[PDB]
RNA sequence: CCCGCACAAGCGGUGGAGCAUGUGGUUUAAUUCGAUGCAACGCGAAGAACCUUACCUGGUCUUGACAUCCACGGAAGUUUUCAGAGAUGAGAAUGUGCCUUCGGGAACCGUGAGACAGGUGCUGCAUGGCUGUCGUCAGCUCGUGUUGUGAAAUGUUGGGUUAAGUCCCGCAACGAGCGCAACCCUUAUCCUUUGUUGCCAGCGGUCCGGCCGGGAACUCAAAGGAGACUGCCAGUGAUAAACUGGAGGAAGGUGGGGAUGACGUCAAGUCAUCAUGGCCCUUACGACCAGGGCUACACACGUGCUACAAUGGCGCAUACAAAGAGAAGCGACCUCGCGAGAGCAAGCGGACCUCAUAAAGUGCGUCGUAGUCCGGAUUGGAGUCUGCAACUCGACUCCAUGAAGUCGGAAUCGCUAGUAAUCGUGGAUCAGAAUGCCACGGUGAAUACGUUCCCGGGCC
């Protein structure tokens, strides 16, 4: 139940719980489970604590939680204080990856403005 | 990105340019429109003097920049606000 | 228009009041996904034609209202329904109904609004009495 | 086996270069499974047809490729050399394979 | 199309003709997997050094009665409008209006 | 002997021949329920048998190709309703009560320019 | 309304083309072009010719002219300056062959041309018109229109007129419709030109 | 004759109410709100309009009578169905509707009729029986007829308009309810009952064949 | 940091 | 008095969300130019990284990038070095041909000169050509005749009828032309011919695969025919046109779909496809180059895509297409890679080979109504491929991230049947770059009482 400092769901079979991970998707679930053992399908209430103990591990092989969340901010960072394209475009809260602007970026600029 | 099996692009002029700089010393800022280079780590400690369009924008290249496009440096368009 | 179809029956019971409601239960021309939610909900239900006839009868309109601009006014006039429009429209808000409900399948859906038809109990029989509520508060413009 | 593919852009031009061919083939000794009619090719072109805008006014456009096989089965010398002297109607493309 | 836009494609494809096998050569070394890191870089250096008009990228088709950079058909080397105006005199063989 | 028909429905040909037999049904060497999951198409497939009450007297060898499912199905029964009047010239008059005789001649209408589909224009904006 | 190219319409139902040989398309655009440059050469070199059409076969070109004598020349030695030229252009061995136009004043191109002769001459365009238009009816075309657009006597305001006799049955497909256009470069500037001359139907 | 006449029935003219008062002259008395034509005038006029028709037949006039029986019995021209407005004054253009007429007579004999497309066949003889009603009596007319007789000036005032016109003298069988002007040869009498009109018909068919004879 | 996977990646 | 998805009856949308795309605006050195109610706004553009490119900044050229003419040089060419962002300057190595009247001309290169070249500069309100549009609406006219002092009228109106100025009948009109219809293409049935690369009924084999021998039946291919005419029948109607139903028939009343757009209208669109009168620039408004921009973003509008889930998502298994493209191309098999892909390398200028695996569907399992096993925006990291080159500004992949969104106010759009809806597939353009466009099949509805009303139109 307690993973990577998380409780991840008892009600939901191991695949779908342990991507309340941040840092864990699909991929990365069946991954985990595959090397402990673990069959996806199984629910986590039906799981002991020594087979929790052995995702425990597995987890902690990738860098997941507040790790990966001090990972990115810092990736961000570290363009920010470049003054690369991209960092600018993360100072003006605007799309990074070329996207039009002129219409939409809505995602990125939040909701509408007016004059 | 460029394919990893062609290796990092710059233009040979450029290159050319680092290296002579490098040798002769704390030279002045190199001037180029290589906006598509590469920077290399033997550009670190070299002001390149990037063209955005109109303007040779003064990059001093650090350790942080290298593996970047030169062009990133120098942002093109000029925009301050609506209002 | 200024200038005034054969339906298959369905397979399983050969009626083609069957197959119209397969056909208003159907959705971007998915007929066998309309098929099996018709043919689970009447097994569900369930002979399975019998409860179908007694769950249309309780939704069936008899009158209606239309809208009739006469002198730059327009008022609800009651008409007469017509047998092919009684059971279009019954099997319409049938459809309707179940759509709308909060159960898990549309089989089940569907099952419980005819189930609840029978009784004179679902949305679908409230829309019919509804229709019939309108065309009484305007008895009035019957033959205008 | 002597296999020859016309091709043309008319269908009428297109039968007259085979009924040729299998007349003076015949005529001389040769076995002659006869023109066997393959699928013609139909490429469409769509254009604006406007100088400038109106991009739903346009032309549809297709050139139709008659294409016939005919196979020269158990041919002689007089076979090959009558079907060297033949002087097919121009827009008819020959391709003799062997 | 203007004169000089229809000179720069002659000129591009000229120069493309002039420097084909010598491109194939730098770009085949540049991509084969078997060959020297110090032989793929210096393939990638000359390949900058021809002339960019070298490169068939560059070329743009033009239509060859007009210069027009649009509408252009590879089929008949002409654009939408020359297409259209050559079709209804009779002069693509084989082309007429399609119907189906 | 055997009776043969020719079925044609949408871009769907069906090659049916029939002969006195069991009630057997072989669609591209499977049987019917094999070839055809949906009971609407097996119902059509066997709709011309059942009207003329020869479902258990005769066999089917059948070959279907073009179409999907319904075309396919459809075909079938135009070609087992024209093997049956091969078979018996009396029963025409009753298959083409039926309206299994027509060749469903409804195919899917060109795309045309300026349009989305066949008929379905783009969206208007007056204002 | 705009109308369908009356030649266009009828490729192949009642109308040759005039271009007839086949490729693929490696060769396609390149026979197109090198045709484009023969009719670009010999339209110019027999502008005084009265040439009608000319056909090309591959290279093999057939001139239909009104004037066969002024093409041919003096012991065909107009024709062989022609087809030399033509070769050069093709880059293919060439043979000019010269059809007859027996009835000019039947024959689309050469009425339009003929008009546009007349309006660079500044002849009045009706006058142009009208003679077009009876002599095509007296050599027994079945009908006949011709249209002249543009800045007529050199008005300010451009306008189209247009005469017509008999029957130009044009969404007849049918029809044996001779169509043709010609431009007058005026000192005002480009007047069209289109005639039609229906011949009978099939 | 005037006994003649009475057994035909010429001196019954219209109602009172409908005369034309042009007729006035005409007109003997009123039996029975029926006016009756004062037939002291008609014979004699009728025997002036005889004598000119003998006249333009014996010069080889053509006689156009507007009936078929009596125009065909003295070799000479009628129009008994409609009269096609402009069938004199635009005769121009009317000839050649004839000139149709006589096509389909031919198509009918080289066996046309059974060579095109049966449905648009009879379509060509549809035609020829309308052309033939309209047209029929002046198919071999070739021109004008040097005088026009007429059954009805009143019903007939645009076959009388069109011969003033041109210049072909009109006799026409003129009733108290008919107007007389544009007919050089006003015969006054009955021009609705059979007998009468027969009467009027065969007299003037008499001096047709014997002018043209004589 | 940079400099490190510049020339790791790429073979000079 | 009629008609049309005009309304009504319906089904699905748009308007709300995110994203794509065009436009306005604003911004900018430049955000190149054009299209602006319906009939501009996924429009010219069938595809802007460079090129394209028309714009900006800077660097450059001046008879010129592109022609002809003249004189003088010199074969073309090829190879390579230095400087330069490149344009372009400087070189250096080398070649020395062909025509051979042996004269020299001619290629092709320079340099000088000035006739000129050049202009996507302006005027679409000077134009041609081409296009949109009312509208595939049933109209629009003429000759002759007749009527009216005349402008004009009649014909063309009227009674019926038609999808139709369609046809019949009447009629001072009689005829004719352009439109309507038909002729054209395609689709539905059949026949004949041919029978591979397509086909496999029967017949032998068989490795069980049309695989083989064979067969020419059938599917199919594509040439030629046949077929539908209100032809037949009944009733209705003016002894009419036609209408209504019936038979037979694959098809029935124009069978379905396409092409086909009358006289004209909007000084509609396009001088930036092209052409062209006039005007204007000519060491510049022409020309070359590198880099930037056309991709900007408080915002407004239009067109789309993807969703919001259970008629669904996911996993596994498993069916059934059509149409098309391909040589500097399509690229199998095999091997490697989680994958995009890579390596190796057949076959195919194609009914043969390749793209290429249809998807929705069906069966089984799971999720169990949650902002979720819905959604897939955004962003980080790591890659692949095309391409001199993907910073501005590509597509795709992998891992991670997991936004808004709970079916959308007033309003508004499309569609009458193999239609809508939904599902995939292909093509043009194109090195690469589709949610657009053009095309192809699969599954496959609902509803139409009616003509009051809204919109457009026709006749009196
Ligand atoms: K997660
Ligand atoms: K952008
Ligand atoms: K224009
Ligand atoms: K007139
Ligand atoms: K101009
Ligand atoms: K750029
Ligand atoms: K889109
Ligand atoms: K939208
Ligand atoms: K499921
Ligand atoms: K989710
Ligand atoms: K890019
Ligand atoms: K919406
Ligand atoms: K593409
Ligand atoms: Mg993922
Ligand atoms: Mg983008
Ligand atoms: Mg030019
Ligand atoms: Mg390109
Ligand atoms: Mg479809
Ligand atoms: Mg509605
Ligand atoms: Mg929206
Ligand atoms: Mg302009
Ligand atoms: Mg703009
Ligand atoms: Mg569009
Ligand atoms: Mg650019
Ligand atoms: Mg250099
Ligand atoms: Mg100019
Ligand atoms: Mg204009
Ligand atoms: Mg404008
Ligand atoms: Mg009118
Ligand atoms: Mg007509
Ligand atoms: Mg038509
Ligand atoms: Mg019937
Ligand atoms: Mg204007
Ligand atoms: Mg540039
Ligand atoms: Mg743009
Ligand atoms: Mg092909
Ligand atoms: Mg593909
Ligand atoms: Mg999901
Ligand atoms: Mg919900
Ligand atoms: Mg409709
Ligand atoms: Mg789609
Ligand atoms: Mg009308």
């Amino acid at each position: 139940a307690r993973i990577a400092g998380i409780n991840i769901p008892d009600h939901k079979h191991a695949v779908i719980a342990l991507t309340s991970i941040y840092g864990v998707g699909k991929t990365r679930s069946k991954a985990i489970l595959a090397a402990a053992g673990i069959a996806e399908d199984v629910k986590i209430s039906e799981l002991s604590e020594g087979q929790i103990d052995t995702l425990r591990d597995e987890v902690a092989k990738f860098v997941v939680e507040g790790d990966l969340r001090r990972e990115i901010s810092m990736s961000i960072k570290r363009l920010m204080d470049l003054g690369c394209y991209r960092g600018l475009r993360h100072r003006r809260g605007l799309p990074v990856r070329g996207q039009r602007t002129k219409t939409n970026a809505r995602t990125r600029k939040g909701p509408r403005k007016p004059i | 990105p460029r394919s990893l099996k062609k290796g990092p692009f710059i233009d040979l002029h450029l290159l050319k340019k680092v290296e002579k700089a490098v040798e002769s010393g704390d030279k002045k800022p190199l001037r180029t429109w290589s906006r598509r280079s590469t920077i290399f780590p033997n550009m670190i400690g070299l002001t390149i003097a990037v063209h955005n369009g109109r303007q040779h924008v003064p990059v001093f290249v650090t350790d942080e920049m290298v593996g970047h496009k030169l062009g990133e440096f120098a942002p093109t368009r000029t925009y301050r606000g609506h209002a | 228009p200024r200038r005034r179809r054969k339906i298959l029956p369905d397979p399983k019971f050969g009626s083609e009041l069957l197959a119209k409601f397969v056909n208003i239960l159907m959705v971007d021309g998915k007929k066998s996904t309309a098929e099996s939610i018709v043919y689970s909900a009447l097994e569900t239900l369930a002979s399975e034609l019998e409860a179908f006839e007694v769950a249309l009868e309780n939704v069936r309109p008899t009158v209606e209202v239309k809208s009739r601009r006469v002198g730059g006014s327009t008022y609800q006039v009651p008409v007469e329904v017509r047998p092919v429009r009684r059971n279009a429209l019954a099997m319409r808000w049938i459809v309707e109904a179940a759509r709308k409900r909060g159960d898990k399948s549309m089989a089940l859906r569907l099952a419980n609004e005819l189930s609840d038809a029978a009784e004179n109990k679902g949305t679908a029989v409230k829309k019919r009495e509804d229709v019939h509520r309108m065309a009484e508060a305007n008895k009035a413009f019957a033959h205008y | 086996r002597i296999r020859i593919r016309l091709k043309a852009f008319d269908h009428r031009l297109i039968d007259q270069a085979t009924a040729e061919i299998v007349e003076t083939a015949k005529r001389t000794g040769a076995q002659v499974r006869g023109p066997i009619p393959l699928p013609t090719r139909k490429e469409r072109f769509t254009v604006l047809i406007s100088p400038h805008v109106n991009k739903d006014a346009r032309d549809q456009y297709e050139i139709r490729t008659h294409l016939r096989l005919v196979d020269i089965v158990e041919p002689t010398e007089k076979t090959v050399d009558a079907l060297m002297r033949l002087d097919l109607a121009a827009g008819v493309d020959v391709q003799i394979s062997l | 199309a203007k004169q000089s836009m229809k000179a720069r494609e002659v000129k591009r494809v000229a120069l493309a003709d002039k420097y084909f096998a010598k491109r194939a050569e730098l770009k085949a070394i540049i991509s084969d997997v078997n060959a020297s890191d110090e032989d793929r870089w210096n393939a990638v250096l000359k390949l900058q050094t021809l002339p960019r008009d070298s490169s068939p990228s560059r070329q743009r088709n033009r239509c060859r009665q007009t210069g027009r950079p649009h509408g252009f058909l590879r089929k008949f080397g002409l654009s939408r409008i020359k297409v259209r105006e050559a079709a209804m005199r009779g002069e693509i063989p084989g082309l007429k209006k399609a119907s189906w | 002997n055997q009776y043969y028909g020719t079925g044609r429905r949408k871009s769907s040909a069906a090659r049916v021949f029939i002969k006195p037999g069991n009630g057997k049904i072989v669609i591209n060497q499977r049987s019917l329920e094999q070839y055809f999951g949906r009971e609407t198409a097996r119902m059509v497939v066997r709709q011309p048998l059942e009207l003329v009450d020869m479902v258990e007297k005769l066999d089917l060898y059948i070959t279907v190709k073009g179409g999907g499912i319904s075309g396919q199905a459809g075909a079938i029964r135009h070609g087992i309703t024209r093997a049956l009047m091969e078979y018996d010239e009396s029963l025409r008059s009753e298959l083409r009560k039926a309206g299994f005789v027509t060749r469903d001649a409804r195919q899917v209408e060109r795309k045309k320019v300026g349009l989305r589909k066949a008929r379905r224009r783009p969206q208007f904006s007056k204002r | 309304g705009q109308k369908v190219h009356p030649n266009g319409i009828r490729l192949g139902i009642v109308k040759p083309w005039n271009s007839t040989w086949f490729a693929n398309t490696k060769e396609f655009a390149d026979n197109l072009d090198s045709d484009f440059k023969v009719r670009q050469y010999l339209t110019k070199e027999l502008a005084k010719a009265s040439v009608s059409r000319i056909v090309i076969e591959r290279i093999r070109v057939t001139i239909h002219t009104a004037r066969p004598g002024i093409v041919i020349g003096k012991k065909g030695e107009d024709v062989e300056k022609l087809r030399k030229v033509v070769a050069d252009i093709a880059g293919v061995p060439a043979q000019i062959n010269i059809a007859e136009v027996r009835k000019p004043e039947l024959d689309a191109k050469l009425v339009a041309d003929s008009i546009t002769s007349q309006l660079e001459r500044r002849v009045m365009f009706r006058r142009a018109m009208k003679r077009a238009v009876q002599n095509a009816m007296r050599l027994g075309a079945k009908g006949i229109k011709v249209e002249v657009s543009g800045r007529l006597g050199g008005a300010e305001i451009a306008r189209t007129e247009w005469y017509r006799e008999g029957r130009v049955p044009l969404h007849t497909l049918r029809a044996d419709i001779d169509y043709n256009t010609s431009e007058a470069h005026t000192t005002y500037g480009v007047i069209g030109v289109k005639v039609w001359i229906f011949k009978g139907e099939i | 004759s005037m006994r003649d006449m009475l057994k035909a029935g010429v001196h019954f003219g219209h109602q009172t109410r409908y005369w034309n008062p042009k007729m006035k002259p005409f007109i003997f008395g009123a039996r029975n709100k029926v006016h009756i034509i004062n037939l002291e005038k008609t014979v004699p006029m009728f025997n002036e309009a005889l004598a000119e028709l003998n006249k333009i037949a014996s010069r080889k006039g053509k006689i156009l009578f507007v009936v078929k029986d009596a125009a065909l019995s003295c070799d000479q021209f009628f129009v008994n169905h409609r009269w096609l407005g402009g069938m004199l004054t635009n005769w121009k253009t009317v000839r050649q509707s004839i000139k149709r007429l006589k096509d389909l007579e031919t198509q009918s004999q080289d066996g046309t009729f059974d060579k095109l497309t049966k449905k648009e066949a009879l379509m060509r003889t549809r035609e020829l029986e309308k052309l033939e009603n309209s047209l029929g009596g002046i198919k071999d007319m070739g021109g004008l007829p040097d005088a026009l007789f007429v059954i009805d000036a009143d019903h007939e005032h645009i076959a009388i308009k069109e011969a003033n016109n041109l210049g072909i003298p009109v006799f026409a069988i003129v009733d108290t309810n008919s107007d007389p002007d544009g007919v050089d040869f006003v015969i006054p009498g009955n021009d609705d009952a059979i007998r009468a009109v027969t009467l009027y018909l065969g007299a003037v068919a008499a001096t047709v064949r014997e002018g043209r004879s004589q | 940091g940079r400099v490190d996977r510049f020339n790791k990646r790429f073979n000079i």
